[PDB]
């Protein structure tokens, strides 16, 4: 879940 | 530290800073400023937007002058978000990576992860990104439309 | 038994953490409870839906 | 055997079903959703 | 582009060219004539004035001739000089929407935004803006008065 939980947060921060 | 900008930046960066800047003296607030950062051909994350005010606005009083605005925009050039990078990041809310995000999974991640949006702002993102329809988030055309600053 | 084993294979696609072929969404107790209920009910009534939904 | 998350019912349909507290209303909403 | 003017404007501009005919050969200075470009049913900025003074000076000896004189004050009638669209223009800064912006806020909005002003064009703007005469720009009567010439 390290890709689609926390990198989701980073992806949102940027997107 | 108003030097890391370029003149091409500084010109429009006044012109848009001037859109809330009073009597030509070079001073606005920080929320109007976060509004100004966004239409300078740039894309500031609110985290960097605030870490920037921390160092320029030394006490965080909320008032920023124009050499101080050149100061903020100076570091915004460092963390400038690029074109393919957000295209890549949209493939993450899409948990299976089928190519586009689903209907309200977008409504759930952007309202609870990152610099959270709202359901109305999620609908706004649907009109902007989800060009496929109601619930199939097209990020390729979304990057195409926002890169057209 | 064919659908039994098919859904058994599908179960480990949701009970074990192994992306992208699976994801840890559930808990072990929920897995056991769902398996118990479905094995108790549906395959006992398999002929029911067989008579209705099959030409 | 694949991940069946948000395959037939998305989160909007799920929220519509959750708003239907009564059995009859949720049956109506499910009939509307399942076509 | 000299044909977009009205015939009465063309006759009054024959008179006008004879007014500024300090050269006599059939050419009149463009800078002093820039004042003329603002009066007869025209609404140009300073930037539009200078574009109009220099670009369409087709003969280019600093003093424009009569055919190009008529050519000048027709290019301005192309711009979207509409009455309500500036009313929504003021409402972005008249957050009240009543038809009133403060004089300091008006000098803010003009000396900084879009086609930035010179302060000699701002004091007269506040004066002709505060028709009520209370240190407060009544942009509604301001609209009504600059509709007129």
């Amino acid at each position: 879940v390290d890709s689609f939980r926390k990198f989701e947060n980073d992806a949102a921060v940027m997107i | 530290m108003a030097d890391q900008l370029t003149e091409e930046q500084i010109a429009e960066f006044k012109e848009a800073f001037s859109l809330f800047d009073k009597d030509g003296d070079g001073t606005i607030t920080t929320k109007e400023l976060g509004t100004v950062m966004r239409s300078l051909g740039q894309n500031p994350t609110e985290a960097e937007l605030q870490d920037m005010i921390n160092e320029v606005d030394a006490d965080g009083n909320g008032t920023i002058d124009f050499p101080e605005f050149l100061t903020m925009m100076a570091r915004k050039m460092k963390d400038t978000d690029s074109e393919e990078e957000i295209r890549e990041a949209f493939r993450v809310f899409d948990k299976d990576g089928n190519g586009y995000i689903s209907a309200a999974e977008l409504r759930h991640v952007m309202t609870n992860l990152g610099e959270k949006l709202t359901d109305e702002e999620v609908d706004e993102m649907i009109r902007e990104a989800d060009i496929d329809g109601d619930g199939q988030v097209n990020y390729e055309e979304f990057v195409q439309m926002m890169t057209a600053k | 038994e064919e659908c039994y084993r098919y859904f058994t294979s599908v179960l480990f696609c949701h009970g074990i953490r192994r992306p992208p072929f699976s994801i840890d969404l559930f808990k072990e107790e929920q897995l056991l409870a769902l398996a118990d209920y479905v094995v108790n009910t549906y395959f006992r009534h398999f002929k029911l839906y067989k008579y209705v939904f099959t030409p | 055997p694949r991940i069946c998350m948000w395959k037939y019912l998305d989160i909007h349909s799920m929220h519509r079903l959750e708003k239907a507290a009564t059995v009859e209303k949720m049956r109506e909403v499910l009939a509307e959703l399942l076509e």
